RNA sequence: GGGGAUAAGCUCCGUGCGUCGAGAGGGAAACAGCCCAGAUCGCCGGCUAAGGCCCCUAAGCGUGUGCUAAGUGGAAAAGGAU
RNA sequence: AUGGUUUGGCACCUCGAUGUCGGCUCGUCGCAUCCUGGGGCUGGAGCAGGUCCCAAGGGUUGGGCUGUUCGCCCAUUAAAGCGGCACGCGAGCUGGGUUUAGAACGUCGUGAGACAGUUCGGUCUCUAUCCGCCGCGCGCGUCAGAAGCUUGAGGAAACCUGUC
RNA sequence: ACAGGAUAACCGCUGAAAGCAUCUAAGCGGGAAACCUCUUCCAAGACCAGGCUUCUCACCCUCUAGGAGGGAUAAGGCCCCC
């Protein structure tokens, strides 16, 4: 559960703009 | 050519740092700029040029806020279960120049050179220290305004 | 303080108390004992004292050993040990050249006695850690003492280091605490040391007063 | 604040010294020390009074000012006056008695439990079962009555145990 | 002393505070008395 | 949008939508599919994009006015709260 | 809403091989604490409890039945904790179970045969290269070559507890 | 083991913001097998490679005289031997 959810989470970095591959 | 350091050219100076009510990461970060040699113009990244920094008065050094009882400073013996920390008031009691040089060496370069720069930094808990006959510069942290 | 005298273990045997009861103890022989320098703080930084013990020929003494001994202005001895104190208000009771007997001690002192254990050459894991074994019957192929399972599989995946497996054991300094002493011997400079102290018949041994109970 | 707001009486016989932030007050029964905030601001007013003053109206002045000149007139009072705290015990069989400086507490322990008192208290017992402590430092003078009051469990069916004279204490009945 | 992450005035005496960063409920009749947890 | 529990890095569809597939270089610490940008070769020249400018780490412990006391920044819900 | 240990959903790594249940030996970690330690509140008189908060240093028994995990039972005990580590651990051990070929019963099938039905029997291979770990040496360094005696930064071991 | 230090839960003292009240914002205290010392052992390859002492503390050759190379030694050590 703690891996999934830092994955998703760090798509919001400024430098992604919001979006990332595999979610 | 670009010009690049030859066997003789580099050349070394002595500087002591009053660290008394300094921030620590100010500090640190002056020094760990010294040690490097970044101040001269002829640095060269694969070529250590850094002046030697002697800092006194490093147990008055101040930490802001409430770190000087929640933030930990962590080591590990390798052997399972451990892991023992120290919070940084505890550390500064026992042996207070382990906080000003832990706070140096993470930040210079983690490679051999930065093995090698280290050499160049003393440090002592006193006001005083022995290295009078090699006549340390007086250095103080300012900051050119742009 | 902590009063401590270098001495030589000789054997165990057997005495009896006036209550009749038997007390099992060691003999120990706490020969003089020479000081040939004491360790101050603002010359060494702990305070502490040396002493001297045993008997060796002049001519087999080695010449930087030798000037030690003539510097201080003793005799050559075959063991030179020290005894950490905790303060200068206890160095002040020596000085170089003072000798030590077995009379520092008196008849019930809890003394921890200092030695090296007996050696054991290479001892497997049933004799070192005390491990269990496997069963001898019901089918165990080959594997009647060995460890077994080292630790998991692929999680940590390396072998933890702190685990107890095979090696070489004993002959390693050790130390008994709180030893009654159940007589001190005048004459012939004997400890009558209540218990097992460590140590091979004739191996030398440190005597000092108990730190719980003294 | 509104406490901060009112200046300071000193009685006559009263002696004030002021060093910028640093206080000491000298009077009949003995000598006390204090240190005050950065914020806050101490002079003296000619008349003879204490005055405090806060610069601006954030949290830090506004609760500062209120503490920093109540701090004064508990120094200033406990110098002319003092400060004593009365005390009396419950129950049977419980005595007190004073030896020298230190006090002993019969509270029905298998052993009698005794208390030091520190430089600047000084215990005066009146009865057995009713006694005094008296100092000058109104914080040290509670502290003490505190520690006094620890020593028995609280105990709401009997009631046995140390007191404040004017304490009411809650009480339950244990019938089953 | 009760620990809920919801901690209210259960009668009219009871008074919420703070102290060190975390509510407390205090009140003459030590049943009443909560703490946020 | 359907199926699913309006779950899946799930599965099935639409899109003069993109990229990877078949794509190097800069950024996201590392990280096919996200953001900038399509490598003809050389240069010890210059200006920029996304992203950054205390030290590691290149360039700001930049200037003005405020806010935060929680290391919030540097993970989260119903709800509680002078 | 947490957790990811249960029954599942998906089919992304491995079918030119990732050995699968129990037991043994050996551990190590988490705390959501069984005992021991400290507290609040009690519809807490005392003894004894109930609930909640802090706390992971140590400890946590021997047997009957079953391949059993689990469970019931007999004696104690201060307690007989819950879980992760490929449902830890088979280049460490057993093979009782399951899941090859033999055989029989019940049931299905006209028949060859079949049964997450039952029963008896049924090969557990390998000289450690590298990381790892337990031990022991050879070389060099510590600004001349050697010998004693040491401070110790940094680690490791231990930490249980009952009755009167 | 005994003892000491800083603490968790919890109990407090002095106290304003907020004429009262509040263990808290400035200060001061108590407080557990947990943590740091205390007990045992390893430990200067701790590259900041440590300290107190003691002994030997001096002889030749070569290239070219700059440094290096070669030999014989002292204190000491090792090998062979019991
Ligand atoms: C005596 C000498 C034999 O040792 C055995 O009997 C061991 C004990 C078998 O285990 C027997 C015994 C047993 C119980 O397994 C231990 C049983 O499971 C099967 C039948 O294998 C082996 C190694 C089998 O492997 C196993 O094959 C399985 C299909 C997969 C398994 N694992 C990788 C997935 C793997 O170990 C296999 C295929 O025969 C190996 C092949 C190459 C041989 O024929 C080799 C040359 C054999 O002559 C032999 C090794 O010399």
């Amino acid at each position: 559960a703690k891996r999934g959810r830092k994955k998703r989470d760090r798509k919001h970095s400024k430098a992604n703009h919001g979006k990332r591959p595999n979610a | 050519p670009t010009y690049t350091p030859k066997a003789g050219d580099t050349t070394r100076s002595w500087y002591v740092i009053d660290a008394s009510d300094v921030v620590l990461g100010r500090l640190a970060s002056a020094a760990a700029t010294l040690l490097r040699g970044k101040h001269k113009p002829t640095f060269t990244p694969n070529v250590d040029g850094g002046d030697f920094v002697i800092v006194i008065n490093a147990d008055k050094i101040a930490v802001s806020g409430d770190k000087l009882t929640k933030k930990f400073a962590y080591r590990h013996s390798g052997y399972p279960g451990g892991l023992r920390k120290r919070t940084i008031g505890e550390l500064l009691e026992k042996h207070p120049t382990r906080v000003v040089e832990n706070a140096i060496i993470g930040m210079l370069p983690h490679n051999k050179l930065g093995r090698q720069i280290q050499k160049k930094l003393k440090v002592y808990a006193g006001p005083d220290h022995p290295h009078a006959a090699q006549q340390p510069i007086p250095f103080e942290i300012k900051q050119v305004a742009q | 303080a902590r009063k401590g005298i270098l001495g030589t273990k000789l054997g165990m045997t057997q005495v009896f108390d006036e209550n009749n009861k038997v007390v099992p103890v060691t003999v120990v022989k706490a020969g003089p004992n020479v000081v040939t320098r004491i360790r101050t703080t603002e010359r060494d930084g702990y305070s502490a004292v040396q002493l001297a013990y045993g008997e060796i020929s002049p001519r087999k003494v080695i010449k930087p050993v030798a000037g030690q001994f003539a510097a201080a202005g003793v005799n050559p001895r075959r063991h030179v040990a020290e005894l950490r104190l905790d303060d200068e208000a206890a160095v002040a009771e020596y000085e170089v050249g003072q000798e030590l007997t077995a009379e520092i001690f008196s008849d019930g002192a809890y003394v921890d006695v200092t030695g090296t254990s007996k050696g054991k050459g290479f001892a497997g894991t049933m004799k070192r850690h005390g491990f269990r074994g496997q069963g001898a019957a019901h089918g165990a192929q080959a594997v009647h003492r060995r460890p077994g399972s080292i630790g998991g599989c692929a999680t940590p995946g390396r072998v933890f280091k702190g685990t107890r497996m095979s090696g070489r054991m004993g002959n390693d300094r050790v130390t008994t605490q709180n030893l009654k002493v159940h007589k001190v011997d005048a004459e012939n400079g004997v400890l009558l040391i209540k218990g097992a102290i460590p140590g091979r018949n004739g191996g030398l041994v440190v005597v000092r007063s108990a730190i719980k109970r003294g | 604040s509104r406490i901060g707001k009112q200046p300071v009486p000193v009685p006559s016989g009263v002696d004030v010294t002021i060093n910028g932030q640093n206080l000491s007050v000298k009077g009949p029964k003995g000598t006390l020390t204090l240190d005050v905030a950065e914020p806050i601001s101490v002079s003296r007013a000619e008349d003879g009074a204490i005055v405090v003053t806060r610069p601006d109206d954030e949290r830090r002045s506004r609760s500062l000012h209120g503490l920093s000149r109540t701090l004064i007139a508990n120094l200033v009072t406990g110098v002319t006056e003092g400060y004593t705290q009365k005390m009396e015990i419950f129950g049977v069989g419980y005595r007190v008695q004073l030896k020298g400086q230190n006090l002993e507490f019969a509270l029905g322990y298998s052993h009698p439990v005794l208390i030091e008192a520190p430089e600047g208290i000084t215990f005066a017992v009146e009865s057995p079962t009713k006694f005094s402590v008296s100092g000058i430092d109104k914080q040290k003078v509670g502290q003490i009555s505190a520690v006094i009051r620890r020593l028995r469990r609280p105990d709401p069916y009997k009631g046995k145990g140390v007191r404040y004279e004017g304490e009411q204490i809650r009480r339950k009945v244990g019938k089953t | 002393m009760k620990v809920n992450p919801s901690v209210k005035p259960i009668c009219d005496k009871c008074r919420v505070i703070r102290r060190h960063g975390r509510v407390m409920v205090i009140c003459s009749d030590p049943r009443h008395k909560q703490r946020q947890g």
